């Protein structure tokens, strides 16, 4: 409910900041 | 009903205990791990359609699907739901029936019929209480 | 792929290392048992 | 609903199903 | 910053290793609250 | 001669497995009022 | 007969007939031992 829910989205922040592969960061989003 | 059918192969039975009315049929029974992967279809009354039957099975290449059954004639025993055959395993240094996929003949024999009536008259099996008579 | 589960239902000969009844028929014993195998030593159990 | 879940249950049969969430890390 | 040079060393075995996947890892900066509470008891303790 | 299997007829199963090296030939059983499981 | 497979004259009614018993290896015959 509230252990690690929020820090997803800062992995897929880091992810698409250096997402290298196009059509990656769109099922990303 | 239709009334004293015959026994084809292939057919959908059903089996009832003859002084316990637990029909042996489909059901969840869930519980066995002797084998770690097979079923016990126990006995319960829960005759509900498709989760009803056994279904026959001919044991080796001699007779094949739509003959009768004759009396002698080893067979092969299956479920419609969980499709295992009636297993006969060995659990822990003795015997253990499942339902697993290692098929096992199964043969079965005459006892009795509906032509083979008392109407008063003996039969094996039967109890009773015996009688004197001058003293009862 | 009714069939091909009715088929592989009367021999699921996916005998793994050791697990009870068959082989294996069993991920995690038979994974852990051969990631010993692998990370450490070679493809083989007994390699460099 | 249409005989489906007689193959399903045998799939769920193979619980190790459930204790796979160790492998998806392993 | 502590628990995160922690990992951080854990992280320099992993790139040193050259990329393995074993499970026995969570970074600080991204835990779950069921391994932190050894952390935080004295993290929350200096605090007071 | 010749005689089927109807229905509403009694009837009982066989077996025929080793063990210990010997053919054991047995039946099977049913007692349901404290166990719904079956044995031989 | 001997082996008993064939039916020939389903023999004991229930209630009417009285029937008298034989060990078969001692031959013994059932009877009551009225005591005094």
């Amino acid at each position: 409910c509230g252990q690690l829910r929020p820090s997803m989205m800062q992995h897929l922040l880091r992810r698409l900041v250096f997402d290298v592969p196009l059509l990656n960061e769109h099922a990303k989003m | 009903g239709g009334g004293h059918r015959t026994l084809l192969y292939g057919h959908a039975i059903l089996l009832r205990h003859s002084y316990s009315g637990m029909y042996l049929c489909c059901l969840s029974t869930s519980r066995s791990s002797t084998d770690k992967l097979a079923f016990d279809v126990g006995l319960q009354e829960d005759t509900t359609g498709e989760a009803c039957w056994w279904t026959i099975h001919p044991a080796s290449k001699q007779r094949s699907e739509g003959e009768k059954v004759q009396v002698g004639d080893d067979l092969i025993l299956v479920s419609v739901s969980s499709e295992r055959y009636l297993h006969l395993s060995y659990g822990n240094s003795s015997w253990h029936v499942d339902a697993a996929f290692q098929q096992t003949l199964w043969s079965v024999a005459p006892i009795s019929s509906g032509s083979e009536a008392a109407q008063g008259y003996l039969i094996g099996g039967d109890v009773l209480r015996l009688l004197h008579g001058h003293m009862d | 792929a009714n069939v091909v589960v009715r088929l592989l239902i009367r021999r699921p000969e996916c005998f793994g290392p050791a697990l009870r009844g068959e082989g294996g028929n069993g991920l995690l014993a038979a994974m852990e048992e051969a990631i010993k195998i692998a990370e450490d030593p070679s493809r083989d159990g007994p390699s460099p | 609903k249409g005989e489906a879940i007689r193959i399903r249950s045998i799939l769920r049969s193979l619980g190790d199903l459930v204790g796979v969430i160790s492998i998806a890390f392993q | 910053n502590y628990h995160n040079i922690w990992a951080k060393k854990k992280k320099l075995e992993l790139e040193s290793k050259g990329g393995g996947n074993h499970p026995l890892l969570v970074p600080y900066d991204t835990l779950t609250a069921k391994e932190k509470a050894k952390d935080r008891e004295k993290a929350q303790d200096i605090f007071k | 001669e010749i005689q089927f299997l109807r229905t509403d007829d009694e009837v009982v199963l066989q077996c025929t497995a080793t063990i210990h090296k010997e053919q054991q030939k047995l039946c099977l059983a049913a007692e349901g009022f404290g166990n719904r499981l079956c044995f031989l | 007969r001997k082996e008993v497979d064939g039916m020939g004259t389903s023999e004991i009614k229930y209630g009417d007939s009285i029937c008298y018993i034989q060990h078969v290896d001692t031959g013994l015959w059932l009877t009551y031992q009225a005591v005094d």
